[PDB]
RNA sequence: AAACUUUCAACAACGGAUCUCUUGGUUCUGGCAUCGAUGAAGAACGCAGCGAAAUGCGAUAAGUAAUGUGAAUUGCAGAAUUCCGUGAAUCAUCGAAUCUUUGAACGCACAUUGCGCCCGCCGGUAUUCCGGCGGGCAUGCCUGUUCGAGCGUCAU
RNA sequence: GUGAGCCCGGGUCGAACGGCCUCUAGUGCAGAUCUUGGUGGUAGUAGCAAAUACUUCAAUGAGAACUUGAAGGACCGAAGUGGGGAAAGGUUCCAUGUGAACAGCGGUUGGACAUGGGUUAGUCGAUCCUAAGCCAUAGGGAAGUUCCGUUUCAAAGGGGCAC
RNA sequence: GAGACCGAUAGCGCACAAGUAGAGUGAUCGAAAGAUGAAAAGCACUUUGAAAAGAGGGUUAAAUAGCACGUGAAAUUGUUG
RNA sequence: GGGCGAGGCUCCUUCUGAGUUCCCUGGAACGGGACGCCACAGAGGGUGAGAGCCCCGUAUAGUUGGAAGCCAAGCCUGUGU
């Protein structure tokens, strides 16, 4: 008991998560009394407690920011936390269309005289 | 290494009637405190005529 | 296998007991040859000593 | 002789490897040939070696000595084998540390997973012999 | 003092808890080379420098 | 602890005036009271009007100072900064 | 006539890295004429006359065409740096030869 | 001392009439919390928090 | 009596703790820092000490974030999660 | 004659040379380009059943999720693993997360765990009181929005 | 063997090493008031002599001048060898236990060593005020790190009323 | 990835909980320190001591390897001749 | 002007040859002797002493599974505002 497995909570919603992090810090909170009351092999329990909450609380936040991610899908601004990473320097770096994007001058000389594909006879 | 025996504050302190000249490390409250130093003849000194 | 800790916990301090520690937090280097003790010369002047 | 550049032959960088692997690692670096007659059945010569395996010593002074592997204390590099055992000071048993490199698999201890590693290591070298052949 | 601040007392109760001698079963660990708590303080031999 | 200062509690928080209360929403009195009339914000008496305003008269107007907060919410205030 | 006078050993380079780097060079021009084939790996190159009177006696390539030069030849000047023919709009042609 | 109330009678369901806090000299908050007159703290020991 | 009998008039402090770096060389009239130059915004450091230049330098502490960033770039800055993984 | 001093030898001391070893330095070569307000480098304080440090981590704290592997960890204690498996491990990988107080450090300060302001939510008899929780409030500059000022130039 | 040296026997020991011809060098020590480390004679020597001073019985203990209780004798002598604080220290405080090391003699004792315990505020302080003084802002200097500036050559904001 | 490099007073200051311990008001300064054994098999049990330990008796191929631990030089010391 | 695109390359992944045969010394063969075997692998390391064949690896072609790009033989089509 106190060991809860990753894949019972991946499909439970938000209210249950929440009512099975209720009762497992409620079980740790009584645990530690009973820790230095007694020693036993309940150390193992609030181990498994501690871990159990953690896997709670990870689920309960990939689930909420996967649903913020279905919400902010089609939007032009998101949150700082849901866009990503990178690099400063990578994020402060022109867009590929922006980058590639020549003068009309340059795209007409293209158009009509690219590089050629050619071979010179030995 | 170039720096081989040269990453060391030390002064000789001068001519007496106890210690040799060489320099020696100055501070305090370690081993190394007043210990000679640069010296090929050093211990932790630097080698003479370093290979290049 | 607590008497053959206690044993090597004993074992641990006899370089510190040989070197007559007041225990293992006693780690002080003393100055076994000062400068002012062993530099300068005495002149006819201001002395650093009586 | 090596050949490729990612190859180091650093007797250094070997000891280091050796010394410092992980867990993982040190499964495979502790592994056992089969008896002849589990090589003829699975078409594999060595495996790395689990609890549960029966064993027969082919070095050291406890050669010919047979028994089941009830530790892989892969922090020491070494097997503990029942009955191999020796004789404290004080009249208890203590186990003797045995390299897997100086023992041969005679029973394997079986599971889905150790027929796949089987299956693989079979299927590889007779794809290896074929394509050669 | 008996006046000090948050911070200094903060410090100091994080020194108490560190002065201590390292635990028996250290020394019964495989390849062990810890014999004894080399950075041990005390009150009179090695200040704090707070 | 710390010794609290008159007037920063009671009823000098739970009320405003009128003008504070356009101050603060930062509208005209024609808005305000159109604004007040149809969200049902309504005039309201203190036992020590000199407690919330020391220059209040007998015809000084009151309002809860949480209904003001309230008011601050309502999407009708840029409607009318849009139509101006 | 020996100058060290000054700091020398804080600039001096030695060539250690001579073989790595004609190692480097060539798996780079190898790169390169595979990333180009079948094209030629180079550009044409005119046929010029060295400067000075030392050098007047012989001929060595050039930068590139000139523009008369791919007129006389009927190659037009935004045709020919894309068929390998090195351009050079710098360069006249002084004497017919 | 606000949070520490609260959290008593959300925990425990213990009421207190007032409370005193040190913090120790390891580093740790302790708090006395002295129960209404009508709750047996001896009790509330007992069955509780099991402190017998 | 510059020397034993001065010494016994030391109890003040001229330093306390400097927030920044944690050395005791926050100067407590001058409110500046000698060791790290606080509250100035640079880090103090000169090109004359290299010792204490690598008693400071990047590396010398936690890398809380700058450790994880060539594993990042060696598996390129991607997102998302490996086809078929369990979760949301 | 002994003792003493000195010399020679054997054994025993003292001390750590010599020899052998080397998960370390040093030098060269090849490859690669990736820090930070989306809060870095650095600092402090914490976190394990039993740790002071080193190592790892951040109140999800010697770690969580995910993928892979496939039976350990180990100094003690205590539990394992349905072994024909949503699964051991101080395992590897690592794309999802968590990430205390700080620090360019950003409400104002800081030799204080000092003092505020704005907007929500919850609880305690509560329209006023008390408490808790959440989200915010630095500077310079750019584009834009909106509210303005001046007989500065005009129209009417 | 003239020699620098080379070779062998015996004892110890435990994992590598040598001859010959070439190649190569961080290649040969008694000195440098040489460097580091280790060790002598001196020598069981100099000394352990300021602050008036100790004694008896019993207990504890392997062991008691310097542990404890009692019994005596003294000293500080209220500008104290007393009772409490500020700075500084940081657990030295209290209880229990204790081999070595330390307490320049001893030690059952200890500020030592080991495991634990201990610091409770609306009223005492901090927190607030300003002093001497220090630092932002406007603005002006300076290649710049930054310097001056603190009321300025600043649009630097409060209140009230309104059909 | 390598070397006609160094082999624990060498080689980086650091092969070790090393930019640590320690010193300085501070800027800064800055060490010493690797090797039982193949395996702890790290000495049961008896005996003498208050204890540390000693002696028997054991482990080991070897304790002439006893957590002062491979080898064990010299200065210097003890005993015996 | 658009759209396909055989095929190739780059990166992680599954897998790879042959003695633990006999005698002697030894605490332990990885030493000595004999008889074999593998080798596009006799680099390196581990294992109770110098191990190609005990173990990890090492050589060479490939061979499982996955992702993202790039190059590219060719092939469909609009036609001149
Ligand atoms: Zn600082």
């Amino acid at each position: 008991n106190g060991k809860v497995k990753a894949g019972q909570l991946w499909s439970k919603n938000k209210e249950e998560l929440t009512k099975i992090l209720g009762e497992l810090k409620t079980e740790l909170s009584q645990l530690r009394i009973q820790k230095i009351s007694s020693s036993g092999a309940k150390l193992n329990k609030i181990h498994d407690l501690r871990k159990s909450i953690a896997r709670v609380l990870t689920v309960i936040n990939a689930k909420q920011r996967a649903q913020l991610r279905l919400f902010y899908k089609n939007k032009k601004y998101l949150p700082l936390d849901l866009r990503p990473k990178l690099t400063r320097a990578l994020r402060r770096r022109l867009s590929k269309e922006d980058a590639s994007r020549v003068l009309e001058k340059t795209k007409k000389r293209l158009t009509h005289f690219p590089q050629r594909k050619y071979a010179v006879k030995a | 290494s170039e720096k081989a025996g040269h990453q060391t504050s030390a002064e000789s302190w001068g001519t007496g009637r106890a210690v040799a000249r060489i320099p020696r490390v100055s501070g305090g409250g370690t081993h190394r405190a007043g210990q000679g130093a640069f010296g090929n003849m050093c211990r932790s000194g630097r080698m003479f005529a370093p290979t290049k | 296998l607590r008497s053959k800790a206690e044993r090597q916990a004993k074992l641990a301090q006899r370089k510190m007991n040989r070197m007559a520690r007041q225990g293992e937090a006693d780690r002080h280097i003393h100055a076994s040859m000062p400068k002012h003790l062993f530099s300068g010369k005495r002149t006819i002047g201001k002395t650093d000593r009586r | 002789m090596k050949v490729r550049p990612t190859v180091s032959s650093s007797r250094r960088k070997a000891r280091k490897a050796h010394f410092s692997a992980p867990s993982s690692v040190r499964r495979v670096i502790m592994s056992a040939p089969l008896s002849k007659e589990l090589r003829e059945k699975y078409n594999v010569r060595s495996i790395p070696i689990r609890k549960g395996d029966e064993v027969q010593i082919v070095r050291g002074a406890h050669k010919d000595k047979e028994g089941k592997v009830t530790s892989v204390y892969r922090l020491k590099y070494v097997i503990h084998v029942e009955r191999v055992t020796r004789e404290k000071a004080t009249g208890q048993t203590v186990p003797i540390g045995i390299h897997p490199s100086n023992v041969v698999i005679t029973k394997l201890h079986l599971d889905k997973d150790r027929e796949n590693i089987l299956a693989r290591i079979k299927a590889g070298r007779e794809q290896v012999a074929k394509a050669k052949g | 003092p008996s006046h000090k601040t948050f911070r200094i007392k903060q410090k100091l109760a994080k020194a108490q808890k560190q002065n201590r001698p390292i635990p028996q079963w250290i020394r019964l660990r495989t390849g062990n080379t810890i014999r004894y708590n080399a950075k041990r303080r005390h009150w009179r031999k090695t200040r704090l420098g707070l | 602890g710390k010794a609290k200062k008159k007037g920063k509690s009671g009823a000098a928080r739970n009320y405003m005036t009128r003008t504070q209360a356009v101050k603060k929403l930062q509208l005209s009195l024609p808005d305000f009271r159109k604004l007040c009339i149809w969200k049902g914000i309504y005039p309201r008496e203190p036992r020590d009007r000199r407690k919330v305003n020391k220059s209040a008269t007998a015809s000084t107007t009151f309002y809860y100072t949480k209904d003001i907060q309230y008011l601050l919410h309502e999407p009708l205030l840029q409607k009318f900064r849009e139509q101006k | 006539n020996n100058h060290f006078r000054k700091h020398w050993q804080r600039r001096v380079r030695c060539h250690f890295d001579q073989p790595g780097k004609k190692v480097t060079r060539r798996l780079a021009r190898r790169a390169k004429a595979a990333a180009l084939a079948p094209r030629p790996v180079d550009k044409l190159r005119p046929i010029v006359r060295c400067p000075t009177v030392k050098y007047n006696r012989r001929t060595r390539l050039g930068r590139g065409f000139t523009l008369e030069e791919l007129k006389a030849a009927g190659i037009p000047r935004l045709l020919a740096p894309t068929i390998g023919i090195a351009v050079d709009h710098r360069r006249k042609n002084l004497s017919e030869e | 001392k606000a949070q520490i109330k609260q959290a008593l009678k959300k925990l425990y369901d213990i009421d207190t009439v007032k409370i005193n806090t040190l913090i120790r000299p390891d580093g740790t908050k302790k708090a006395f919390a002295r129960l209404t007159p009508d709750v047996d703290a001896l009790d509330i020991a007992a069955t509780k928090l099991g402190l017998v | 009596t510059k020397g034993t009998s001065s010494f016994g008039k030391r109890h003040n402090k001229t330093h306390g703790l400097c927030r920044r770096c944690g050395r005791r060389s926050l100067h407590n009239q001058k409110k500046v820092c000698a060791s790290c130059g606080y509250p100035a915004a640079k880090t103090r450091k000169y090109n004359w000490s290299e010792k204490a230049k690598r008693r400071k330098v990047t590396g010398t502490g936690r890398m809380r974030y700058l450790s994880t960033v060539p594993r990042r770039f060696k598996n390129g800055f991607r997102t998302g999660v490996p086809k078929g993984a369990r979760g949301p």
